[PDB]
């Protein structure tokens, strides 16, 4: 759709100039490409993302034009986090996939992502090396040799990410 | 605008 | 038989910003960073890799339009160039 | 007058390893991450950015030879290519 | 010397391609390019890293080919690595120079690298995010807008990274 | 062999 799409011919010429060095791209017809988007717009203890659903419509529609089967969910707990994402490493359309985009939007920290119940003296985050931890080649090896693109839309903090210089 |  | 893998590979993590700093949202916009992950998506899928069109993302985050942020690329192991050739 | 500027931006690290994992080291030949650093580093320091090299050596480590080890690239806030032009 | 040279036809041709999206480099007659090696070989208390020095051998070689200036520290401790950081965040060579390499050679564990009197018991180590921290553009304003590439060699835990399957 |  509103993607740009790529051209017969320089898809071969791409696929040229360095064939060994690519990925390999599963035919149109078989594959099930899979996509999960994780997105938290109301939380218990935090002002609400306003603006998520916009965000959520705007992913979507991307990964679909990009072949993918896109399955949405909304306002988790990291618990309920951790067990979408086992679910999501067992679906049976990913032994005929060839690559898997995962999309985190919501609140955070420096260590992690927020949870629906998340509040400053009760903990509800999914630290960041549980997503590489549960898709990996032990506990996800229908993805083995096949591109696991994570994407995260969180604050990683409080800090404005500035500094001042004279001129 | 707000932080995320 | 059996052979051995790597337990970890073919990752590519892409946050709206680096460690300790926030990033921005617009109530009727969106995140700036999403908004512009699909502007770039929609525009360079069918010629350059993933890694590039992630680059050129934190590129457009270069100069601070008062709403500062830079996005970061993260543990990545990618070991090839993940082209999405879209339309196919 | 001041100016706002990104607090932090232009970086780039390379392990040898993926976390929770082991490196190798030879005493008569060092560490493979490093003489294959080297290697690549000698040969195609003179067409290709730093991010590409160091995916080039990901990709040498992608057949599990026992010893097996896969580099990682992380914190990465290159915003654009970083070709070394070695000879000047 | 043995790195192959980028031929001035090449280079334009690199530089004509996307010059816009390129770090820019300083001339090579005003430049001076600082680098840095810490390489820890003996320890205290664990198993000395034999073969170190061929890769400092090595790396200090191609650095310099490359054009930079080598300062090399061995066996150093979390402190002392954190002095020696700040050294050169506020060497002067910098103001002069278009990018910097450091790198990192020892032991090491999933939090950070391990300095000479390292202990099980007593911790030695250098979070890796005090490196970016101490070279960011707050702490070394020399470096904004130029290439800073870390590089370790380091143990990141005990796992072998491996897992079975089969065929 | 040995581990870094």
């Amino acid at each position: 759709g509103n993607v740009k799409l790529c051209s017969l011919e320089e898809a071969q010429r791409i696929w040229k100039q360095k064939s060994a060095e690519i990925y390999p791209i599963m035919d149109k017809s078989s594959r099930t490409r899979l996509a999960l988007i994780i997105c938290n717009e109301e939380f218990d203890s935090i002002p609400r993302r306003t603006g998520a659903e916009v965000d959520i419509t705007g992913m979507t529609m991307l990964l679909q034009n990009l072949g993918y089967s896109v399955d949405v969910k909304k306002n988790l707990t990291a618990s309920d986090m951790t067990t979408e994402l086992e679910a999501f490493a067992h679906r049976p359309e990913h032994k005929t996939s060839d690559s898997t985009f995962l999309v985190f939007m919501s609140h955070g920290i420096r260590e992690g992502i927020c949870g629906k119940k998340h509040s400053e003296q009760v903990p509800d985050i999914l630290q960041l090396n549980a997503i590489f931890n549960m898709l990996n080649t032990k506990n996800c090896p229908s993805l083995k040799d096949k591109p696991k693109v994570i994407i995260i839309q969180a604050c990683r903090g409080d800090s404005p990410g500035v500094v001042w210089f004279k001129d | 605008w707000e932080h995320d | 038989a059996i052979k051995k893998a790597h337990i970890e590979k073919d990752f590519i993590a892409f946050c709206s910003s680096t460690p300790d700093n926030v990033s921005w949202r617009h109530p009727t916009m969106g995140s700036v960073f999403i908004g512009r992950l699909i502007e770039h998506m929609q525009e360079y899928a069918c010629s350059c890799d993933v890694e590039e069109i992630f680059r050129k993302v934190r590129f457009s985050f270069e100069q601070p339009a008062g709403r500062a942020q830079m996005p970061t690329t993260e543990r990545v192991t990618l070991t090839r160039c993940f082209y999405l050739f879209p339309g196919h």
